[PDB]
């Protein structure tokens, strides 16, 4: 019916991974 | 901050000083045998920019154009 | 920097807090009557027979009551810039000859000797820090 | 002009002297639109044997407020 | 994890415009 | 101050307007200060990686969301009764009933039902279960990473790419052409024969044993081989269920050309044959160019060239395009406008596609799904459209150079440019007198009582297209629908394999193939002739006019985007070439809604089984008005009436949300800027006078909005209304009734 | 700092008065005995106050 | 003053007005009011403020609001005293049947 709660954990932790080279990108590209 | 520059097409009707607002314009004397008077911009920096001195050229194109540019206190008719 | 002030009651359409932070404007004109003159900013007001001082938020409310005065008969106005410090600098008739009229002493600036179809294209200045005015 | 021109068409083309046998039943009616192509829907039964265009104005009330009773008075 | 929503909806709707717009009023007025 | 950080003239500005010029020109590198073209195109590509990892995040976010918020296991066991869930709705402001309402679907909370159709593509695909689009979403956010990580990588020094690298032109090309959308195409029919197809037949094959078992009985070898009949033997019989075993075949690659009956969808093993015949001549179309080893064709070389085999013609076609290669890889906006162009026509190639020849199974019988896809891809298609023109314009503006063009094709067009938008104000002129007065004839006569008196004419020449393809219910008996015609059977090889299939569909009737054309059809197709010829009447004066007019012969020396130049000379409100962008909006956004009023009124009668309504009232502009717009508007405007709230109650709101923004915007248009200064200038006069509000005062100089800002801040809130407020009407109309 | 002083000197005051107003007061036999002596007890530190900033 | 001033309006006219909790929101919703007023007090404290203005019927200067610091002591005292008469307000009207019960 749902994913289980620690797939959802999971995937949340994933998600800084982007995060921290979203930033690195980002104020990269300002300099 | 607006720049107003001239070209070589004047003819020394005097018109677009008069209509200058802010006195921006001023006459000044050619050198050379065309005239005893063709224009000048020297205090540009009070040019709002409201066009009134290329209304006022009689040349086919303008012998004055006004190429807005950065803003300024002076520029943008601010009394405050 | 003397003279004596219109005579009228006051008016919202003035001067802001603008004079007392950055560059604050003055005219000065004389006139041998005291005829009623539309202000720069909205309102009347009586003008003395001698040395009649305005202070003026702009340079443009300036010359726009010049031409006014000239209605009046009257082409002896000069125009103050008064900033904060206290400093006055004489600008409007920067040589004893009026603008539109000439004089031998002036300098021509920002005069192109080209017609305005031989400037060059924008593509043929770029990146170089010039403009196609130039 | 104008004020005569109404007042006119409630004299030839109307149905204002039937309008004041009944005033409840019959629908205000003093424009008439000719046979011409497919415009004579226009002229529909307003009422009292008059087909015309209802009208909105209130010039029969007026009328009657003025005493006015046939068509050669208007 | 229906809890998740309870605490991430309203920081995208409080929380980030306020640290945001915190931010860059000061960047835009700095000197 | 220091904002900006690209423009020390916005910097040194006391007023507001740095605030909003600074949001204007963030992404206008060519504009920022002291930018080589080195680092130029350098900081663009680097932003794409970027670009592309907010796609891959926003991918990843359909698929979480349906799987953890979803019903997706529960849609695939009965996908034509069951609504697909998009997301959840968690909303402190609702109260009791709403959350009553909005419990749909079979969830125990408030949620939003679906209508982007990837229900419908994950079935198609090979995905049966809430799991494996959690391995997808995964996936993505590190795909995402990985192009994060080589936006940041190719900044840095010694990684930096050489200017020399991105002219490289000729070799990008070879890579894109054979790898981007060849191997792409090329490893997507991988998918569809190792995954979907047998998921299709019932077998589910992944990442633990697609290694052990084989989408064919027989292996590989009969391709290395070269029998390459055997794949195409035991095709799936029409009494195929999907995501079984019934009526199954062994058939990876065939050509049966026709729908499935089931899914009323076409075959997967007709995309896993399609696709690798694509990859094949993309990859073959790869290797034409001169890239290093040598072998291969010059770009510039054949530009250039000025002999044909004995005869000195002036170039390809004898036509002079001596120019044209330098002119496309030294500017980017030529590029930007072209690509933008190409893809905006590809844009609307997908959706006349995706109602008429369905891929995805069951989307046909969603009709919701159906015309929101349709309704989104051609809007998008005309901003890429207008915004090629817009980027034209640029480039004949700050990088189109007359020395080095000098006699090319380009600068032909621009000596005869009066022509050109001459005779486009004829097209656009002789259209709408006769189109209008057709449907103002039709209007005045059907409300006179008397509709055999209106101007019907039918689309023959577009129905011979019709029969030209087969069908037979016009009765031409043209190509394809006569028996005999060499076209049905081809004379050297009767190899037609794909005609029994096609013709049974074009003549079903019950789908959307090629549906019937009448009187009605006809009329609209000529206002769509009218706003695509008057659309580009403005967008291509303002390109061709953006370097001068007789008006404004200096209009280059300005800018693209600058407001006037004045009163003087006549008045010179909308001289600027971002002036002709921002008048072809208003047409551009009415063309697709002509198109979409005729896509969903055509649709819902045919849907509802009541094609008549359309055939007969759509001749008179009532029809349009009563039939369509008074008559589906019933539902929606009731979403939230006093007696209640129904599941309708988003769109309802959203429909008169979209109504205001599309009026606010009205302001901008109208009402220009010297109104709203004189009004700012009293305010500041009473905060400066007022008793307690004198200890706080602004640091940036308040001032009305600029004369271009007003009119960017207009458009968008006249196109932000025109989209929400139709899509409200779209899906409400369409899901109340459900077709 | 000033603040600190009037901090700690008004603690005590205000812990001092609630006494007697509660048990001396009116209203010292009933259920609200003790809500009467903390308005009361706050009605001297207003007007205490009051003399205070007047005074100053 | 306004904390006191702030609590009515949640209260008597916000969500759960007629419920058992609802001068328990006008004391909360004030409180987080007064915390984006206090936000706004150190932005704007922060951002080099430019002057206060003298009027005619404040003909004198003000006050020593021309800094960083007379702002940023203004915001510490408004979350202390905002805060304050919010929890005055809330005891006092919910307490108000036995002030008048006495
Ligand atoms: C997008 C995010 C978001 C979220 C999560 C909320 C959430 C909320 N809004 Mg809200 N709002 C938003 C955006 C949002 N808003 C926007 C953009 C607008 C502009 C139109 C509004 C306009 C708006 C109005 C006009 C109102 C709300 C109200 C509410 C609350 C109603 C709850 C309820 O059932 O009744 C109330 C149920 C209760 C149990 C009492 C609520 C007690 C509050 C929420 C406690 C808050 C404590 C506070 C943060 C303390 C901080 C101190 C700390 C910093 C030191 C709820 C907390 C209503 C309200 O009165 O809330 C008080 C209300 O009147 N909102
Ligand atoms: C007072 C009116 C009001 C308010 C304040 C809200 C508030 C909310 N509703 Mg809501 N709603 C309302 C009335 C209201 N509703 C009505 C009348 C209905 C019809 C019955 C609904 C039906 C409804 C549904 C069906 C759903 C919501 C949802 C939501 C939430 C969205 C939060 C979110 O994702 O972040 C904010 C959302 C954004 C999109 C960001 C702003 C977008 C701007 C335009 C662009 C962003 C860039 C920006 C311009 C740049 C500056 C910002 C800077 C930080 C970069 C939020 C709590 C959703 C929900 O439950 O939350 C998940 C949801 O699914 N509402
Ligand atoms: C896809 C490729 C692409 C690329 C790379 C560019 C890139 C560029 N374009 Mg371009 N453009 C494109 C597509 C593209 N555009 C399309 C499709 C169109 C047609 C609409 C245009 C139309 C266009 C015009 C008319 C102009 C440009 C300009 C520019 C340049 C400056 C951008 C700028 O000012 O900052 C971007 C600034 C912004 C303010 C963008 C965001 C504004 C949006 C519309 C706000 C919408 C409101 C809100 C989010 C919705 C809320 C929803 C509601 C329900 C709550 C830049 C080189 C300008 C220029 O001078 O070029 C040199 C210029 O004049 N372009
Ligand atoms: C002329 C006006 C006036 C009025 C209206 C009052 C009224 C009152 N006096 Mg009083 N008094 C006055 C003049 C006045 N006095 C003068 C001139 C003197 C000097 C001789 C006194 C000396 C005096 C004494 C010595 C005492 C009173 C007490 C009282 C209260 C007794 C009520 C009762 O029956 O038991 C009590 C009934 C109740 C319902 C409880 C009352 C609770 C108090 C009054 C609440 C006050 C809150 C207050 C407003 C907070 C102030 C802060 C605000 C300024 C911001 C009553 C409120 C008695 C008392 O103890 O009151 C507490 C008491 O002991 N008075
Ligand atoms: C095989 C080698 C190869 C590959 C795979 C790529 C791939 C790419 N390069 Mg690249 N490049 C290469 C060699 C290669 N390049 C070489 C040798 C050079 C030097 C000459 C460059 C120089 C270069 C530059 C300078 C730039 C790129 C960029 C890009 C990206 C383009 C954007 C994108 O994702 O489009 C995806 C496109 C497709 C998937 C196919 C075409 C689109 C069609 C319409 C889709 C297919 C139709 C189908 C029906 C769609 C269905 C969708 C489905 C969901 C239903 C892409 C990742 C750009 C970029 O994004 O920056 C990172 C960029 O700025 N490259
Ligand atoms: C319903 C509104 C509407 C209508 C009817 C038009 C019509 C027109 N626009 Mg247009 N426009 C509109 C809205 C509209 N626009 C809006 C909102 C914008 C955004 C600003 C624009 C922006 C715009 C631009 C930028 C351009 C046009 C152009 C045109 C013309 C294109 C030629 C054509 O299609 O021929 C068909 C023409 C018609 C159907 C109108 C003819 C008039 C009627 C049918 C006959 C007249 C007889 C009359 C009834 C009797 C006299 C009675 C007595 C009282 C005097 C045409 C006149 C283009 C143009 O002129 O180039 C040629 C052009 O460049 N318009
Ligand atoms: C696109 C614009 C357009 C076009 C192509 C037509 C064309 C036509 N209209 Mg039409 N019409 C229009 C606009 C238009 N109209 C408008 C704007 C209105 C009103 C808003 C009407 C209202 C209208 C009515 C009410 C009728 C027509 C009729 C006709 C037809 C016969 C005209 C006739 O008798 O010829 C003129 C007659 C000749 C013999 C030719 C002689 C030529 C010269 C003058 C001789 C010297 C013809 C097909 C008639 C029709 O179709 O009836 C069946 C009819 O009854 N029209
Ligand atoms: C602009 C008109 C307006 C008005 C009057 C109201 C009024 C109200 N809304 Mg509402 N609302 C509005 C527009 C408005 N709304 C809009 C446009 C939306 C869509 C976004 C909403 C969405 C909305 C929601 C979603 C909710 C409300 C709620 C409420 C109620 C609680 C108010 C509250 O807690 O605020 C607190 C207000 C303050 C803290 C400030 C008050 C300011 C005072 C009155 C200033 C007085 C100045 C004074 C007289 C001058 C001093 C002079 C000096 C010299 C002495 C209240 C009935 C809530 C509810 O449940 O309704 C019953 C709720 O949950 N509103
Ligand atoms: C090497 C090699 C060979 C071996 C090949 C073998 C043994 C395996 C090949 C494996 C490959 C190369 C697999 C391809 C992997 C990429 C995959 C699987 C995923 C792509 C997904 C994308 C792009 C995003 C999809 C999306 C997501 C994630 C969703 O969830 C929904 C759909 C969509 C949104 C599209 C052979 C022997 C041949 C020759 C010798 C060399
Ligand atoms: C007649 C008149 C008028 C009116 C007035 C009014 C209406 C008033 C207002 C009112 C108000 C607005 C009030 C308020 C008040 C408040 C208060 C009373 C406060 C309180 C406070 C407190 C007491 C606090 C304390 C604390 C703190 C601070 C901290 C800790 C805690 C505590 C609690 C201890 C006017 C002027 C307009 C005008 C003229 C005439
Ligand atoms: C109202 C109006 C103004 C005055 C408008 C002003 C001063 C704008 C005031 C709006 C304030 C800034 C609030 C807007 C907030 C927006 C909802 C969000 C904008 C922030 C984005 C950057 C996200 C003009 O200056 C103007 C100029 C030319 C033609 C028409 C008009 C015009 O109609």
């Amino acid at each position: 019916s749902s994913i289980s709660d620690t797939q959802v954990y999971i995937a949340l932790v994933v998600a800084l991974i982007p995060g921290l080279l979203a930033w690195r990108l980002a104020t990269e590209l300002y300099k | 901050s607006h720049t107003v520059k001239i070209y070589d097409t004047c003819i020394g009707c005097t018109q677009c000083v008069r209509a200058c607002p802010t006195d921006v314009l001023e006459m000044v004397p050619w050198d050379g045998c065309k005239a005893a008077q063709v224009a000048s911009s020297p205090r540009t920096e009070d040019c709002v920019g409201c066009k009134r001195c290329e209304t006022a050229c009689p040349t086919d194109f303008l012998s004055i154009r006004v190429y807005l540019g950065a803003e300024t206190t002076r520029s943008m008719g601010l009394a405050y | 920097l003397s003279g004596k002030t219109p005579l009228f009651a006051g008016s919202t359409g003035g001067l802001l807090t603008k004079a007392v932070e950055e560059e604050k404007y003055a005219i000065t004109w004389t006139s041998p009557k005291a005829q009623v003159f539309e202000l720069p900013t909205g309102g009347a007001a009586t003008m003395h027979e001698g040395e009649n001082l305005l202070y003026i938020a702009r340079k443009e409310y300036g010359i726009a009551l010049g031409g006014q005065l000239r209605k009046f008969k009257i082409t002896n106005y000069k125009i103050y810039r008064i900033l904060p410090s206290g400093e006055t600098t004489f600008i409007h008739p920067a040589d004893g000859v009026f603008p539109e009229k000439v004089n031998a002493g002036r300098e021509k600036v920002r005069f192109n000797a080209r017609s305005i179809g031989e400037n060059p294209n924008p593509s043929q200045v770029k990146f170089s820090g010039k403009a196609t005015y130039d | 002009i104008w004020l005569s021109g109404m007042i006119f068409h409630g004299a030839k083309f109307s149905n204002y002297e039937a309008w004041l046998s009944d005033p409840l039943n019959v629908r205000p009616s003093a424009q008439v639109v000719w046979p011409i192509v497919g415009q004579d829907i226009l002229n529909g039964d307003v009422g009292g044997g008059f087909h015309g265009i209802q009208i909105t104005s209130g010039l029969f009330q007026v009328w009657r407020g003025w005493g006015i009773t046939n068509s050669f008075q208007l | 994890a229906s809890f998740l929503s309870s605490i991430f909806v309203p920081v995208i709707g409080w929380v980030v415009p306020i640290a945001t717009f915190s931010f860059l009023f000061l960047y835009i007025e700095r000197e | 101050t220091k904002f900006p950080k690209f423009s020390q003239d916005l910097a040194q500005d006391p007023t507001t307007r740095r605030i909003w010029y600074a949001m204007a020109m963030g992404n206008d590198f060519e504009s920022h200060d002291g930018m080589t073209e080195e680092n130029l195109y350098q900081k663009i590509f680097a932003t794409h990686f970027g670009h592309l990892a907010i796609i891959f995040l926003w991918a990843s976010s359909l698929l979480f969301h349906v799987a953890w918020q979803g019903n997706f296991e529960q849609w695939i066991k009965d996908p034509l009764h069951v609504r697909p869930i998009a997301h959840a709705i968690w909303d402190p402001h609702f109260g009791k009933p709403a959350i009553e309402a909005f419990t749909q679907a079979g969830a125990n909370g408030p949620v939003n039902i679906a209508y982007s159709g990837v229900y419908h593509w994950w079935y198609t695909i090979g995905m049966r279960t809430n799991t494996e689009l959690y391995t997808g979403s995964v996936f993505l956010l590190l795909f995402a990473s990985l192009f994060l990580f080589a936006g940041w990588l190719h900044l840095q020094p010694k990684f930096r790419p050489s200017l020399a690298w991105f002219k490289s032109a000729e070799s990008r090309l070879n890579h894109h052409l054979a790898g981007l959308f060849g191997v792409s195409s090329l490893a997507w029919a991988g998918h569809l024969i190792h995954v979907a197809i047998p998921e299709s037949r019932g077998q589910h094959v992944g990442w633990d044993n697609f290694l052990s078992t084989a989408p064919h009985p027989a292996g590989l070898q009969p391709f290395f081989t070269g029998n390459w009949g055997v794949y195409a033997q035991n095709p799936d019989t029409a009494g195929h269920i999907f995501s079984t075993s019934q009526g199954a075949g062994t058939a990876i690659l065939t050509f049966l050309g026709g729908f499935h009956p089931q899914t009323e969808s076409l075959w997967l093993t007709d995309m896993a044959h399609h696709h690798l015949a694509i990859a094949v001549l993309f990859i073959v179309a790869g290797h034409m160019y001169r890239t290093n080893f040598g072998i291969g064709h010059s770009i510039k070389e054949m530009m250039n060239a000025k002999t044909f085999f004995g005869k000195p013609v002036e170039g390809p076609f004898n036509m002079p395009h001596q120019g044209i290669y330098d002119t496309y890889n030294n500017s980017l906006h030529f590029q930007l406008g072209w690509h933008l162009a190409c893809l905006g026509v590809v844009t609307s190639w997908v959706a006349q596609h995706m109602y008429s020849l369905p891929s995805y199974a069951f989307i046909a019988k969603d009709y919701t799904t159906q015309a929101a896809l349709y309704t989104h891809h051609q809007y998008i298609a005309i901003f890429l459209m207008v915004g090629a023109f817009a980027h034209g314009a640029i480039f004949l503006v700050r990088d189109y150079d007359p020395e080095q063009n000098k006699g090319n094709v380009l600068e032909r067009v621009l000596q005869h440019k009066e022509a050109i938008i001459s005779h486009l104000s004829w097209v656009s002129l002789f259209l709408g007198f006769h189109t209008l007065g057709l449907y103002v004839h039709n209007d005045v006569v059907v409300a006179f009582g008397t509709p055999e008196k209106q101007i019907l004419i039918e689309p023959v020449f577009a129905q011979f297209i019709q029969a030209a393809h087969g069908k037979v219910l016009y009765g031409l008996d043209t190509l394809l629908s006569n028996p005999d015609s060499v076209a049905y059977t081809a004379y050297p090889n009767y190899a037609n394999v794909w005609l029994p299939g096609w013709l049974d569909a074009i003549n079903s009737g019950t789908n959307s193939l090629f549906l019937t054309i009448g009187p009605g059809d006809f009329l609209v197709h000529h206002a769509i002739a009218l706003g695509l010829h008057t659309t580009t009447l403005i967008l291509v004066k303002g390109a061709l006019d953006a370097r001068g007019s007789k008006l404004m012969p200096d209009k280059k020396d300005f800018g693209y985007a600058f407001p006037c130049d004045g009163p003087g000379r006549g008045g010179t409100c909308d001289i600027s070439a971002w002036d002709s962008f921002y008048l072809s909006l208003f047409w551009a956004l009415n063309t697709v809604g002509w198109v979409t009023f005729y896509w969903h009124w055509k649709h819902l009668g045919i849907w509802q089984g009541n094609v008549a309504q359309f055939n007969e009232n759509s001749t008179y502009l009532m029809g349009w008005f009563r039939d369509y717009l008074w008559a589906n508007s019933a539902q929606l405007i009731n979403g939230y009436n006093p007696y209640g709230v129904n599941n309708l109650s988003v769109w309802a709101w959203m429909f008169l949300f979209g109504h205001l923004v599309w009026a606010t915007g009205f302001m901008f248009l109208i009402s220009w800027r010297g109104y709203w200064q004189e009004l700012i200038e009293t305010l500041v006069w009473a905060h400066e006078r007022t008793p307690i509000a004198n200890l706080v005062r602004w640091k940036d100089k308040p001032v009305a909005l600029s004369i271009v800002q007003a009119r960017v801040v207009g458009l968008a809130h006249f196109t932000v209304g025109y989209v929400l407020t139709y899509a409200a009407f779209l899906i409400a109309s369409t899901a109340g009734k459900f077709g | 700092t000033p603040f600190r002083r009037g901090l700690e000197v008004g603690m005590a005051h205000g812990y001092f008065l609630f006494g007697p107003f509660a048990k001396l007061g009116p209203l010292r036999d009933a259920a609200n005995a003790n809500l009467a002596g903390l308005l009361g007890a706050i009605g001297l530190v207003v007007l205490f106050t009051l003399a205070l900033s007047l005074y100053a | 003053a306004h904390g006191y001033f702030l609590f009515g309006p949640f209260a008597k006219l916000g969500p759960l007005r007629d419920a058992a909790n609802a001068n328990l929101a006008g004391l909360l919703g004030a409180i987080g009011l007064v915390v984006l007023f206090t936000l706004a007090l150190s932005l704007y404290a922060n951002s080099n403020p430019p002057t206060a203005l003298a009027s005619v019927t404040v003909p004198n200067p003000p006050d020593a609001f021309q800094s960083k610091e007379g702002w940023n002591n203004f915001a510490s005292a408004f979350l202390i005293g905002g805060i304050g008469g919010a929890v005055v307000a809330y005891f006092l009207t919910s307490n108000l049947a036995l002030i008048q019960g006495l």
